[PDB]
């Protein structure tokens, strides 16, 4: 979820993706209107 | 600027702490004694209670972990209909059902915990006994979230 | 890189939402209760509960 | 070519710091900000639109926002963009503006109403961009080698990415009811109403014309409007129209990336 | 109002956790043991760490 | 008491134009609105136009558009309606009436029209 | 939690306590602060720093 | 957009005689009926604004009631004063319409 | 730092200045520059506008 690899791919022009990140919905905050959620961050940056 | 963390992160025992009013709670210390005063209107005669006769006991499953992972099969012949309570002659072994009902001729099913790796009990029926053995097996998962 | 991709929410008020199973990656769906949302105009939906 | 605006509206949007440390709701609002370019300028999204008129035409100094429930023209000379210090603007387009600016921890942009009202919204932010080759400097050196990098290009030609737009949903206003000896009028102002009542009789319908309900006490009744003609960006701040929603259109993203040296 | 923090990242082994922390802004860890004596510790994290109990 | 008095009528040749003033009494001019209404020897009743009482909102009959405008002004405490572009089939007496301010949309009151006739 | 006191419940009378450990996690001098509350062994009045 | 009929086309009755009048539609009008009434000669007409509602200065002998597109009109006693044609109109939608009109005749 | 002034009635500036140290508390377990929509709440204090004796 947070090291080089976490998605991979055949080729740049390929259709088919693999993603292993963590995904999480949280409930809204009381009177407005939004989706939050819980999300691991890229990889690829971190190890640049 | 200088204070540092308060009681609320560095007491032992785990206790908790409140300020309006100031409160310490779930302190686990000691124990309690308790007494009980019951009317003699609760209980029934062994002259009308239902009778148990013969039992049988196998038990098909065991794994020694936290949690209840054992399970019996007892058979029994009941005379007339009724309910009947249940209860564990040995301290190594808890049982979860309190109650069970009995009628005709059948079978019940309950469920225990232990951590002993060779298992040997008594389970009490309506003033009878039944010996029970088993072989149990270790777990596999190393951490949970409950004692 | 990934990206992330949300549409706009579905709120249904006085009624119950359901949702179905889809095979694109990571996909997930939840349903909340109690909700009582507010816009620049007012209350959105009449029903209160 | 700007032809593919004539059919869209702006929105309103929520903002969680509009200024006085207190949120609100503003014509002015912020989408996700994009990173991707090694030699440190962003790509921003707003929801006014900015290069054309009302009328559907072109005119490279004026924008136009949502006022209630209708647009209104703005200068464009107004528009502002900072990260503690100014930022550079280099172009816009449609919802998209480009810029260059020092680090910092936060993001404001702000605009110029037409009555001489000012508007700002605040995000956090964390800028600070990456280092190339061996040594780390401030500016550009006269004297120098040079290594490869990527930028963005100044380009308004369609490209691959594109996103959608749908119908909006109604619009509840609480001002078009008043009370009066017992009973609640409702005033159209030549737009289609919807209306809903808890009073007896169990009041519904949908109206053209001003009408008088009697028997009846303000905050009892419910009333929005429901009839519209144009098309809007499906952002996750609004709610969806319908459960399975229907699509009118799509708009394509500008500037893409390019291959250059430093 | 203040913000709350990401989830993070939990392995087990063997009278031991692993966890792999993504901060975004400086961020207080604690722990205590339950029981007897708490053996209190107390550390300041910046960025991307991974530390074991 | 409440009056409505209709004036402005009489013959007009074809392609001119005719202004027609209803003029009221008795109550609060801004607080109702209006309708024209017209009627002819041998025809039944018709509806023309419709203001509302801030002049917000129109109405034209789809017979009447374009040679047809209504106004009026709550400060003369007058109503007005305008005719251009006549034609030799526009020969009928027009009335102005009122529009209750309670539900179930009543009219309460009508006025005396004047006859107009194109030849 | 002590031998001075009983209910009565559905016609069964109960009794708790007293608790078998005197054990408690304050000190005799304490500070209370908007919510925390620390051990601190404050100078006497009439004797500042 | 909703079109009216009422019917009879006229009634002949004598003094004493009770009269009748009934209005249909052609689409829902969900009680926003009226009806008129005048002589000839005359602009103002007026009888009952509403459904089972008695317009204030008419006499009690009018009365009448309403339901889905159909509706209906009662006199209890026809005099000399009471011969005069009778109209209904709708204001549920945009345009108003009337109806085309019954006549009473000795 | 902190610097104030005024222009005049006749186009004159007119600054004045004096040292000064600011720097504001924490409030939480967490430090942050800005307001988030998804958190929590907690007490403190302020200045109130008003003008009443």
């Amino acid at each position: 979820p947070g090291q080089f690899g976490d998605i991979q791919s055949r080729t740049p022009e390929s259709k088919d993706v693999y993603a292993n990140t963590q995904l999480v919905l949280q409930r809204p905050a009381a009177g407005t209107v939004h989706v939050p959620y819980s999300q691991a961050p890229s990889g690829f940056k971190y190890w640049l | 600027k200088e204070r540092g963390a308060s009681l609320q992160h560095t007491a032992p025992f785990g206790c908790q702490i409140a300020t309006n009013p100031v409160r310490a709670v779930n302190c686990a210390v000691g124990n309690i004694p308790i007494s009980i005063d019951i009317p003699d209107a609760a209980f029934t005669r062994v002259v009308d209670a239902p009778s148990v006769t013969d039992m049988s006991c196998e038990v098909p499953a065991c794994t020694h972990s936290s949690d209840f992972g054992g399970v019996a099969i007892i058979k029994y012949t009941a005379s007339k209909k009724g309910k009947c309570a249940v209860h564990s002659m040995t301290n190594a072994v808890t049982i979860r059902e309190a109650d069970v009902e009995v009628e005709g001729n059948s079978q019940l099913q309950i469920s225990f915990s232990t951590a002993l790796a060779s298992a040997e009990f008594r389970v009490q029926v309506c003033s009878t006994q039944v010996h029970c053995a088993a072989a149990c097996h270790p777990p596999k998962d190393h951490i949970v979230n409950y004692p | 890189e990934y990206k992330t991709v949300i549409p706009s929410p579905y709120v249904k008020c006085c009624g119950t939402a359901e949702c179905k199973d889809k095979s694109l990656p990571d996909y997930s769906c939840k349903v909340f209760t109690g909700v009582y949302p507010f816009m620049w105009g007012g209350a959105y939906c009449f029903c209160d509960a | 070519n700007f032809n593919v605006y004539k059919a869209t509206r702006p929105y309103l949007a929520h903002c969680p710091d509009c200024g006085e440390g207190h949120s609100c709701h503003s014509p002015i609002a912020l989408e996700r900000i994009r990173n991707e370019a090694t030699d440190g300028t962003l790509k921003i999204q707003v929801s006014l639109q900015i290069g054309i008129k009302t009328d559907d035409s072109h005119d490279w100094t004026k924008l136009r926002y949502m006022d209630s429930h209708t647009p209104a023209d703005a200068e464009r000379a107004g528009l502002l963009v900072r990260t503690s210090a100014p930022c550079t603007i280099t172009g816009t387009m449609g919802h998209f503006i480009l810029a260059r600016c020092p680090k910092g921890e936060t993001l404001t942009v702000g605009f110029t109403d037409s009555r001489k009202i000012s508007h700002t919204c605040t995000h956090p932010f964390h800028h600070e961009p990456p280092v190339i080759g061996r040594e780390r400097f401030h500016s550009r050196p006269q004297h120098g080698k040079e290594l490869p990098c990527s930028t963005y290009v100044q380009s308004t030609a369609a490209t691959a990415e594109e996103i959608e737009v749908h119908m909006p949903p109604d619009t509840p206003d609480r001002t078009l009811m008043t009370q009066q000896s017992g009973n609640v009028k409702i005033t159209v102002n030549g737009q289609t109403v919807r209306y809903k009542c808890n009073c007896g009789g169990s009041n519904e319908g949908l109206t053209t014309t001003d009408k008088v309900i009697n028997n009846c006490k303000i905050d009892q009744c419910h009333a929005a409007v429901t009839n519209h003609k144009n098309w809007q960006y499906n952002s996750p701040l609004v709610p969806r129209n319908a459960e399975l929603g229907d699509r009118k259109g799509k708009i394509h993203i500008p500037f893409p990336l390019a291959n250059v040296t430093c | 109002r203040v913000p709350k923090a990401r989830n993070p990242t939990v392995t087990y082994g063997k009278n031991q956790v692993t966890m792999l922390l993504y901060p975004d802004h400086p961020t207080l860890l604690s722990y205590r043991n339950m029981g007897q004596e708490p053996n209190y510790h107390e550390e300041w994290v910046t960025h991307k760490k991974e530390v074991t109990l | 008491e409440e009056q409505l008095v209709e004036s402005g009528g009489g013959l007009v040749q074809p392609g001119g134009s005719l202004r027609l003033s209803c003029a009221a009494s008795g109550f609060t001019f801004s607080s109702y609105s209006m309708n024209w209404v017209r009627q002819a020897p041998g025809k039944g009743l018709e509806w023309v136009s419709y203001i509302s009482s801030s002049s917000s909102t129109i109405h034209y009959a789809d017979s009447v558009k374009g040679r047809f405008t209504i106004s009026r002004d709550n400060a003369k405490n007058s109503l007005y309606l305008q005719m251009n572009s006549l034609r030799a089939e526009d020969t009928a007496v027009y009335y102005c009436a009122r529009e209750g301010n309670s539900g179930y949309e009543p009219l309460d009151y009508w006025g005396q029209g004047t006859l107009v006739t194109v030849s | 939690a002590n031998g001075d006191h009983a209910v009565t419940v559905k016609d069964a009378k109960f009794v708790v306590g007293p608790m078998s450990s005197a054990w408690t996690p304050f000190d005799n001098k304490i500070v209370v602060y908007k919510g925390d509350v620390y051990n601190m062994d404050y100078p006497p009045f009439g004797a500042g720093r | 957009d909703i079109q009216m009929t009422q019917s009879p086309s006229s009634l002949s009755a004598s003094v004493g005689d009770r009269v009748t009048i009934t209005c249909r539609a052609s689409q829902s009008i969900s009680s926003y009926l009226n009806w008129y009434q005048q002589k000839p000669g005359k602009a103002p007409k007026l009888l009952i604004y509403a459904a089972s509602s008695l317009q204030s200065g008419v006499p009690s002998r009018f009365s009448g009631s309403g339901s889905g597109t159909d509706f209906t009109l009662t006199i209890s006693s026809l005099q000399p004063e009471d011969f005069a044609t009778y109209y209904c109109q709708q204001s549920y939608s945009t345009p108003w319409t009337f109806g085309q009109g019954t006549k009473v005749e000795i």
